[PDB]
RNA sequence: ACGGAAGGGCACCACCAGGAGUGGAGCCUGCGGCUUAAUUUGACUCAACACGGGGAAACUCACCAGGUCCAGACACAAUAAGGAUUGACAGAUUGAGAGCUCUUUCUUGAUUUUGUGGGUGGUGGUGCAUGGCCGUUCUUAGUUGGUGGAGUGAUUUGUCUGCUUAAUUGCGAUAACGAACGAGACCUUAACCUACUAAAUAGUGGUGCUAGCAUUUGCUGGUUAUCCACUUCUUAGAGGGACUAUCGGUUUCAAGCCGAUGGAAGUUUGAGGCAAUAACAGGUCUGUGAUGCCCUUAGACGUUCUGGGCCGCACGCGCGCUACACUGACGGAGCCAGCGAGUCUAACCUUGGCCGAGAGGUCUUGGUAAUCUUGUGAAACUCCGUCGUGCUGGGGAUAGAGCAUUGUAAUUAUUGCUCUUCAACGAGGAAUUCCUAGUAAGCGCAAGUCAUCAGCUUGCGUUGAUUACGUCCCUGCCCUUUGUACACAC
């Protein structure tokens, strides 16, 4: 039906997943990469960021 | 128009993505890793892997076929994305390959 | 013509040595130019815990992405703009021209 | 995960499969003549007439504009 | 899963012209790009297209990247009535 | 391994001398218990309890009361174009213009439906079956081969009597020699550079034009196409600089240590990042399309919709926030930061003008950003006053009424504002936490989560003390010797 899946999805945790693993729980929604932030703690060396202090 | 914090960051996860997608798929080619060049009128995809007869495929077309999926994924332009395959040296001196190696050969059932 | 280029990476050498190259080709045609200025290194943090759970020590990790920028000011004719914007890529490295 | 007792009435009440008839498509039967129409048909320019009008009560009922178009001749 | 003809030949048409085909793992999504169809109908059509061995799929990141294998594309061939080497997506 | 055994050396997660506190009150938040249809769940000494980046209206969400749908691939069998099957107006029905289902007929036409096997999904279980990650043992200095030597052997020496170090750091000693990891070295950051390169996206000075006062030159300002000049301040890049330098003491007179001078810097200059071996049957299957096995898989534990709940309150604990007042509250003025963030196919940070007591609204404007918000004109602070030792003009909980904003929706008040209400609290018992310099403490600001919601966290700067410069008494840690009837090891 059209009722299903009806409700908006505009803003709250229920708008935002994480790109690579679709969590909605601990999202990085800083400089628009909206990646959870366990797989931020993964991917951040090949994203560009790293540790120096 | 972005913003250069934007930019670069998305330039990031744009590389740990289709390097994720390539050590996905391209894990029976000795993938061991991808340098991107983006350039006035193209962005070249460079590809270090052992068996670029492999990676080719007949005439490129798994090149071919690449070249198009990541251009349907990212919405890039037909031709201003492109890929290179290349023979990379001191395949011992790669962490990556050697683990993929192994996890084949434990697959195929080595002690 | 009042050209401006703008240097916008992360690998502080290598956008040093497009920027040499750059300013030296720029004297051997004798252009004037106003020299590199390199705007202040931008530091992106992101401080986050490194458990993935919610127990231990209450330990925190900032990862940084420093971004250093600099933009050199031309006054060239458009020959040799286009071959300075043919020349000088380099891997890692934006670049970007605007006229006027 | 205990157990589901069903507080609800046991009502499992799946629909019809587009009730089975027999042969259809009755326009009409004539004798060693034309054969006119049952269920005067839509008046859409996208029916080209050959969709028939329901008829339930106080209301014809269409196929082509699928559920609205209300006529009581 | 039930889908009419016509959206049916239009993923499959794609897929014979091009030879990939992206998905973005969003059910409810109900407008695709490059193809006017459903998401789910895509996505649905393409994995049953894939268990009887003619396409082969990953995942990667929520996003179903296709593509097809020989017999993929000579049983598209014969799906679509077209002619013996009409055109794959494998051009020089 | 342990010792209420010894020796030596250490640590504000130990103490000493103190500082600020917590524990006492009210409130915020987390946990237990109780209650409930549900009050989802994990974690319980350090090493659970403002933790799960967990600030939950819906979503989140996993729990509860109900309603749908199938996204059950594929293979085989059955029905079957005289039709497999799908959908639907209105009414009944239902919270519900959910045909969900029913009435009535229409609509569509091989995609299907039924059965079997087999899959798929699961914030379902197992963190005691696992991977990865993290924490801890453990912020201490420790760990390990090779070849020799000792011992039947487990094993030991090397890896050590002394002295030194923050440090198995070194001087040395020596059945050991030569090595490796860790420490250190390293990297980042904070301090210095009137030395280099520069720079209307940072400034400064002069020149023009112009405002006011003095006029006698001047002082204070403004000025984008007024130019000229420079880089001291600001930003960077390349370098330099400190190595305990010099001197004096002290030490077998060696490693080193103490004091003074010079110096921006003389506690490995300060602060971190990284950080060994071996382990815990630590935590996490609720981050993962990471996962084995088990369970479920279609009136499903899948998924989605409506509405609740996660907030529920006789009580007990843990992080905190406000305070208990004149070193003060309030009212006027004065008036100074740094770290940062920000809109594209979106609607972000907002200047300025106007309206409004206020919150806020409206018309525009700048900014994809050293340029604009923003000199973020922050607060504490300072100076004048009012008050006056009175639970008082302290304190601002608990309430009533109204006005706004976000949102689909605010009712168990989302928050903000206005008025009124004006409670405990009179400095906190046993106990107990953190801390040695720009550190504690006070003070606010930015970011994170974020449609809205900080009393939270992560950072930043502002004001800036007292008291040690030690000891092993308590709590523990490292090494050696010693005793052991301990080995899941007091
Ligand atoms: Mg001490
Ligand atoms: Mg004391
Ligand atoms: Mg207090
Ligand atoms: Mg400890
Ligand atoms: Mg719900
Ligand atoms: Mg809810
Ligand atoms: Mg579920
Ligand atoms: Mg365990
Ligand atoms: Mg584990
Ligand atoms: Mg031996
Ligand atoms: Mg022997
Ligand atoms: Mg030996
Ligand atoms: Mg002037
Ligand atoms: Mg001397
Ligand atoms: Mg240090
Ligand atoms: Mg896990
Ligand atoms: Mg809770
Ligand atoms: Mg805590
Ligand atoms: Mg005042
Ligand atoms: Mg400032
Ligand atoms: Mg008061
Ligand atoms: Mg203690
Ligand atoms: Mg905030
Ligand atoms: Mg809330
Ligand atoms: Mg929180
Ligand atoms: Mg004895
Ligand atoms: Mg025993
Ligand atoms: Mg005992
Ligand atoms: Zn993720
Ligand atoms: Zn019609």
């Amino acid at each position: 039906e059209n009722v299903w899946f009806s409700h908006p999805r505009r803003y709250g945790k229920g708008s935002r997943q994480c790109r690579v693993c679709s969590s909605h729980t601990g999202l990085i929604r800083k400089y628009g990469l909206n990646i959870c932030r366990q797989c931020f703690r993964e991917k951040a060396n090949d994203i560009g960021f790293n540790k120096f202090r | 128009l972005i913003s250069k914090k934007r930019k670069l960051v998305a330039d990031g996860v744009f590389y740990a993505e289709l390097n994720e997608f390539f050590t996905r798929e391209l894990a029976e080619e000795g993938y061991s890793g991808v340098e991107v060049r983006v350039t006035p009128t193209k962005t070249e995809v460079i590809i270090r892997a052992t068996r670029t007869q492999d990676v080719l495929g007949e005439n490129g077309r798994r090149i071919n076929e690449l070249t198009l999926l990541v251009q349907k994924r990212f919405k890039y332009a037909p031709g201003t994305i492109v890929l290179y395959a290349e023979r990379v040296q001191d395949r011992g001196l790669s962490a990556v390959a050697q683990a993929e190696s192994m996890k084949f050969k434990l697959l195929n059932g080595l002690a | 013509i009042k050209i401006r280029i703008t240097l916008t990476s992360t690998k502080v050498k290598q956008l040093e040595n497009v920027s040499s190259n750059i300013v030296k080709n720029a004297e051997q045609h004798n252009l004037v130019k106003k020299g590199p200025v390199r705007l202040p290194t931008k530091v992106l943090k992101i401080s986050t815990r490194k458990t993935p759970n919610g127990e231990g020590s209450k330990t925190w990790e900032t990862y940084e992405m420093r971004i250093h920028k600099r933009y050199i000011d031309l006054e060239a004719p458009v020959q040799i703009v286009k071959r300075i914007t043919q020349i000088t890529i380099e891997p890692g490295v934006d670049v970007e021209v605007v006229v006027a | 995960r205990k157990k589901k007792v069903y507080t609800t009435p046991k009502k499992i009440k799946h629909k019809h499969k587009a009730v089975k008839l027999a042969v259809l498509s009755y326009y009409k039967v004539d004798a060693e003549g034309k054969v006119t129409k049952l269920r005067r048909e839509c008046s859409n320019p996208t029916c080209g007439a050959g969709v028939f009008l329901a008829n339930h009560k106080d209301r014809l009922y269409c196929g082509k504009c699928h559920s609205v178009y209300k006529v009581n001749a | 899963m039930l889908m009419p003809k016509e959206d049916r030949n239009k993923i499959h048409q794609y897929l014979f012209q091009e030879g990939v085909v992206v998905a973005k793992k969003d059910f409810n999504q109900a407008k695709h790009e490059e193809i006017d169809t459903k998401n789910l109908y895509v996505i649905k059509a393409l994995q049953s297209l894939t268990s009887k061995g003619y396409v082969k799929t990953q995942f990667s990141w929520q996003y179903y990247y296709y593509t097809l294998t020989e017999e993929g594309v000579e049983y598209l061939r014969e799906y679509l009535n077209l002619p013996e080497h009409i055109v794959p997506g494998t051009y020089i």
